[PDB]
């Protein structure tokens, strides 16, 4: 058991979902029609991949997932795409009108018309679970749906499923692939509303991913497809412990124990390596020490910030592929005596390590080179608050003039909600400052 | 006098399964549960740990407990997995997530009654139950939380029976989560009140032995458990085999524990060996005696020279001159009489068993009630305080209904225990 239900909200959530589930299928040897020849228990099973896939009597392995968007055209591509057989039609939910880059429309005007339906379809998945562990929610901060509808859904899920764990994969906005000028507004509103309802949230800075695609894969102008294939690899690394077994396999919930010292401090910084092109990876083996050292290069982070100017409250290393503890310990010992790694005084300094022997996988015609070993570092750093600071500043510039606020007020929102949301962010920035101060 | 064995949690079941694997071989019992030995010495007191069935089948009087089926499924598919009574497998599905509160108050409370039914069924079969022995860790959630819950409820239903524990202490050198000092401190609070005898098995010591002495570059839990199973076989020898005194759990407690709360023992073992690597040269008695008393051979990371021995029990195994053992043991006491309290006359006892453990022609196991054990609890207390002063990671516990006051109380009692051990170090 220990099933996990994924929820993909809005364009970003859906399109990232496409990349993730395609990648999952290739890692588990699942065909586009859902058949899995290596799986001998037909119609069911308690294997590790069953945490993410249910099984029909016809031998089809179906994602424990719901795709939701208030506009049909993005999910319509899933309905007619390569993996259309993978999903039951009821898992793919669409409206007729998007939220138009407006949190208010996603949370209230348009979202309220479909929220009951979404919950019913989620319930149908949950009732198929013998031991539901929690939910994984994929969405953007900037979109009207990814922002507005997600926060509504998260609130409703806390009511219907109590304290059942809810994890986030949140797309942090970037100017290079921006879709609206009010994305800072939507970002602050969602973070505020969702904060009490999320147990752990993995932010993905689009500018960080944009930079990595340009720098490491030599993609002159990355597309959403370029970004998503990289993101899915990070997502895969994090969910790998849930989808595979192994002696040195450490469950994500154990890392989570170390990563969240206080309920509001639940935003880990992800760093992934190696991101390298086929041209460069040829006749070039990146060792355990090399990819581990790459985790402390800020250029490889999922979020733009400087941990070297912050303090650590946890450090987790999630390896996959040809990796043994001996080489990990040696690599860590080297790194500790050469890097700017400083912990807060109220937390132990030991790195938590997990290893999944299942080697990394790449999607056909992709840009990422296929390597024998990869690593995803999850660290709790005060430096991630820099991401909040940049967003909150852009929020302040516009809100001081109440620019674009009328689009929200017109949908029933009040200025009090804006100020309430901003104050919560101010307290959150203060929280990250406080946890970094030395004990008395 | 029957003993009921219990093993709780991942650690508890893994060292527990290893314990049964080792002594079964010593008593000539195979995985099938059939005896195939050559000495009558093996079966004379085999009733202490084994039930007998028709056709002369020997079944361990053991109860396997956990809140997740993962580790117990590995046991049942392990070498001696089939020997255990299948009805004694009592497990949940939710797990404890390395959370003492979950094991003690919520998840474990839901399963604890099912366990006690199996304890009761085993006890009613006993001609004269002497007590219980528990294997568990203190750093996790199930073995620590639910384990101490079981102990409390077992005491309620069997208040005149002895409770013994093999408690694995957490260490940053071999750590799973950061909340281990919380779980450990909460557990020690329970063990002080509700056990008569606790063998302190320190993972810090086990790691150091494997790394420094055994020259194992990167020791695994399996490497750590080779030292545990060797120690456990040793300390239970006088319970399992015919000896000069025919020791039981109560007589051990009376002789080892001068004050009720000071019942936390430092185990020691010699020679220290690693898995697979066979030694060809048997140690002389003077070597066994010198090594077993050395800090490097202590299973608890405490310097015995930083304190004084209240009581000491020792067991030499193998064919040797018991006269030579007597001389050497008397020599240690006469050479270092300052590390033995003078207000407990003749506080060192030694026994000898003919049967040696597998792979060794002779060995020596050490059980010491030293005031130096305070170093262990002080270490846990410091790690506890470093987090608790900022209330770090406390939401995992308050989320299960616990209050901050319960942490403060647990902290105070362990610090009291420390000062109590310090009191007799300067007597
Ligand atoms: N990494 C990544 N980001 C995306 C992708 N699609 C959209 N985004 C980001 O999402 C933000 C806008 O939110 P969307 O998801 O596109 O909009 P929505 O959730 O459908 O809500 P609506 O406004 O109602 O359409 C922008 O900042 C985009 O950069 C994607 O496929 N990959
Ligand atoms: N010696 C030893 N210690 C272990 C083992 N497994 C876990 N531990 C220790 O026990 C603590 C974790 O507790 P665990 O038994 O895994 O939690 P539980 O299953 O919920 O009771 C940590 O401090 C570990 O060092 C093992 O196989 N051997
Ligand atoms: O496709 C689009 N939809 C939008 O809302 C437009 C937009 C305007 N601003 C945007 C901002 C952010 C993101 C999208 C847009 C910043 C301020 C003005 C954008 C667009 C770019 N060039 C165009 C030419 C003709 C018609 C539409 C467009
Ligand atoms: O057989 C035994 N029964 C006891 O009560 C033990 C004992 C401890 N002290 C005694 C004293 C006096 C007499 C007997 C004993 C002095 C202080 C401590 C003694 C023993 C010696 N080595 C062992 C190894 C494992 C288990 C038991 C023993
Ligand atoms: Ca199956
Ligand atoms: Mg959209
Ligand atoms: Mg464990």
């Amino acid at each position: 058991m220990r099933e996990c239900i994924s929820i993909h909200v809005g364009q970003a959530g859906v399109q990232i979902g496409n990349a993730c589930w395609e990648l999952y299928c290739l890692e588990h040897g699942i065909q586009p029609d859902g058949q899995m020849p290596s799986d001998k228990t037909i119609g069911g099973g308690d294997d590790s991949f069953n945490t993410f896939f249910s099984e029909t009597g016809a031998g089809k392995h179906v994602p424990r997932a719901v795709f939701v968007d208030l506009e049909p055209t993005v999910i319509d591509e899933v309905r007619t795409g390569t993996y259309r057989q993978l999903f039951h039609p009821e898992q793919l939910i669409t409206g007729k009108e998007d939220a138009a880059n407006n949190y208010a429309r996603g949370h209230y005007t348009i979202g309220k018309e479909i929220i009951d339906l979404v919950l019913d379809r989620i319930r149908k998945l949950a009732d198929q679970c013998t031991g539901l562990q929690g939910f994984l929610v994929f969405h953007s901060f900037g979109g009207g749906t990814g922002s507005g509808f997600t926060s509504l859904l998260m609130e409703r899920l806390s009511v219907d499923y109590g304290k059942k764990s809810k994890l986030e994969f949140s797309i942090y906005p970037a100017p290079q692939v921006s879709t609206a000028v009010v994305e800072p507004y939507n970002s602050i509103l969602t973070t505020h509303t969702t904060l009490e309802h999320s147990d752990c949230a993995f932010m993905v800075d689009n500018e960080a991913i944009y930079d990595i695609c340009r720098r490491n894969l030599d993609i002159e102008r990355p597309t959403y497809t370029n970004l998503n294939r990289l993101i899915s690899q990070i997502v895969s690394s994090i969910t790998a412990s849930l989808r595979f077994d192994g002696a040195l396999n450490v469950d994500l919930t154990e890392f989570q124990t170390n990563l969240v010292p206080y309920p509001r401090i639940h935003f880990p910084l992800a760093t992934y390596a190696p991101v390298i092109s086929a041209e460069k990876a040829y006749h070039e083996q990146l060792s355990v020490a090399e990819i581990t050292n790459a985790c402390f290069e800020p250029a490889n982070q999922m979020v733009k910030c400087d941990p070297r100017h912050g303090k650590y409250m946890a450090c987790c290393l999630l390896y996959r592929g040809d990796v043994v503890p001996k080489d990990v310990n040696a690599a860590i010992a080297t790194i500790k005596t050469k890097r700017s790694i400083q912990f807060v005084d109220w937390c132990p300094t030991g790195f938590k390590v997990g290893i999944n022997y299942q080697p990394p996988t790449v999607v056909p015609g992709g840009d990422l080179a296929k390597v024998q070993r990869a690593v995803c570092m999850l660290s709790n750093t005060t430096a991630i608050a820099e991401a909040w600071a940049r967003l909150d500043h852009k929020f302040d510039l516009m809100y001081a003039k109440r620019a674009f606020v009328h689009w929200y007020v017109g949908e029933g929102m009040e200025e009090g909600e804006f100020s309430e949301a901003r104050e919560d962010m101010a307290a959150l920035e203060k929280d990250y400052e406080e946890v970094g101060v030395d004990s008395v | 006098r029957e003993i009921v064995h219990i093993q709780a949690g991942q650690c508890g079941n893994q060292i527990g399964a290893k314990f049964w694997e080792v002594i079964s071989d010593e008593h000539g019992i195979d995985p099938t549960g059939s005896y195939h030995g050559d000495s009558d010495l093996q079966l004379e007191r085999i009733n202490v740990y084994y039930n007998e069935a028709t056709g002369n089948k020997y079944v361990p009087r053991a109860i396997l407990v956990d809140l997740e089926p993962g580790t117990m499924d590995s046991v049942r598919s392990g070498p001696f997995g089939q020997i255990f009574r299948p009805d004694n497998f009592v497990f949940g599905q939710s797990g404890a997530g390395n959370n003492w509160a979950k094991g003690h108050y919520t998840e474990g409370a839901e399963l604890v009654d099912s366990v006690l039914d199996v304890v009761r069924k085993e006890s009613e079969s006993c001609d004269c139950l002497q007590g219980f022995q528990l294997t568990h860790s203190l750093g996790g959630g199930t073995g620590s939380g639910m384990g101490t819950l079981l102990i409390s409820k077992i005491r309620e239903e069997y208040p005149d029976r002895i409770m013994n524990t093999f408690s694995v202490m957490p260490s940053p050198k071999v750590s799973d989560t950061v909340v281990e000092p919380y779980n450990a401190t909460l557990s020690v609070h329970q063990l002080v009140e509700n056990t008569d005898e606790t063998y302190c098995i320190d993972n810090e010591a086990l790691y150091d032995i494997c790394f420094r002495t055994l020259k194992l570059t990167t020791p695994t839990y399996g490497d750590l458990n080779h030292l545990v199973s060797a120690t456990m076989s040793g300390v239970t020898t006088c319970l399992r085999f015919p000896g000069q005194l025919n020791a039981d759990l109560r007589k051990l407690a009376v002789n080892m524990v001068p004050f009720p709360r000071l019942h936390f023992f430092m185990p020691g073992f010699a020679p220290l060996t690693s898995r697979g690597s066979q030694q060809y040269r048997a140690l002389t008695v003077p070597e066994l005696t010198q090594q077993m008393f050395d800090s490097k051979n202590m299973m608890a990371a405490c310097d015995p020279r930083h304190g004084r021995y209240l009581t000491v029990a020792a067991i030499f195994r193998g064919r040797m001159s018991m006269k030579e053992v007597d001389e050497q043991m008397l020599n240690v006491q006469n050479k270092n009489s300052s590390y033995f309290v003078e207000w407990i006359p003749n506080n060192v006892k030694t026994a000898v068993c003919d049967i040696p453990p597998r792979g060794l022609k002779m060995s020596a196991t050490f059980i010491g009630n030293s005031t130096a054990i305070q170093e262990l609890f002080k270490r846990i207390s410091e790690q506890f305080t470093a987090m608790f002063r900022r209330k770090a990671f406390l939401h995992w516990y308050t989320g299960e209904g616990m209050d901050e006051m319960e942490f403060t109380e647990a902290e105070s009692n362990m610090n009291d225990l420390v000062s109590e051990y310090q009191q007799y170090q300067d007597a």
